[PDB]
C-alpha cells in the first residue's frame, strides 16, 4: 500500500490510480483500507459507507455520491475510500435483484 | 357397550382401526408436505427470466 501511495504522489503522467481489497467476509478488510488511507498524510481524505445512507431515496443517494466526487477535485492530492460496494448496490441473490442505475453511476464514476 | 364384554370388544377394535387410519392420514399429509417443499426448493433456487 505505501509503495502505491508513493507513485501516485510522485509520479506526473499517472494521475488516477484504482485498488481493489477482496477476501472472505470477517478478514478485516475496512481496518487496513482505513490505516493505510491514515498513514499516507494526504490533505483531503474521504470516506463513503453504506451506514451514512439509511432511509434516503434513490435520487437522493445518486445526488450525494455526485456531490462527494464534485468536492474531490479540489486539493490536488485526494483520497476516497467506498466500503462494501455490494451492499451499495441492493445485492440479493433470489431474483437476483438490486438497483442498476446506481451501479451505472459507480461504474462511470 | 359398557355393559356386554363383547360389545366392548367389539368397540375397541374399531376404535384400533380407526386409529391406524388416523396414523395413515397423518403420514400421507406429513410426507406430501415434504415433497411440496423440495419443489417449491426446487424452481426458485436458479437464475430467473427475464425481469418484470
Ligand atoms: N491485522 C488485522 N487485519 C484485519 N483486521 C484486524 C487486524 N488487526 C486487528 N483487526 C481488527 O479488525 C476489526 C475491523 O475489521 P473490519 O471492519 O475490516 O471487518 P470486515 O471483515 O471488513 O467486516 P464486514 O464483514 O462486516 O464487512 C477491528 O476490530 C480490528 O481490531
Amino acid at each position: 500500500g505505501a509503495r502505491y501511495v508513493r507513485q501516485v504522489r510522485e509520479s506526473d503522467k499517472s494521475r488516477l490510480v484504482s485498488l481493489l481489497i477482496h477476501g472472505p467476509a470477517g478478514s478485516g478488510k475496512t481496518a487496513l483500507a482505513a490505516e493505510i488511507a491514515l498513514k499516507s498524510g494526504f490533505p483531503f481524505i474521504r470516506l463513503i459507507s453504506p451506514n451514512e445512507l439509511s432511509g434516503m431515496s434513490e435520487s437522493a443517494k445518486i445526488a450525494y455520491i455526485d456531490n462527494t466526487f464534485r468536492d474531490a477535485y479540489k486539493s490536488p492530492l485526494n483520497i476516497l475510500v467506498i466500503d462494501s460496494l455490494e451492499t451499495l448496490v441492493d445485492w440479493v441473490p433470489i431474483g437476483p435483484r438490486f438497483s442498476n442505475n446506481i451501479l451505472q453511476m459507480l461504474k462511470v464514476a | 357397550g359398557i355393559h356386554d364384554t363383547n360389545k366392548q370388544a367389539q368397540a375397541e377394535n374399531s376404535r384400533q382401526r380407526f386409529l391406524k387410519l388416523i396414523q395413515d392420514y397423518r403420514i400421507v399429509d406429513s410426507n406430501y408436505k415434504e415433497e411440496n417443499k423440495e419443489q417449491a426448493k426446487r424452481q426458485y433456487m436458479i437464475i430467473q427470466p427475464e425481469a418484470t
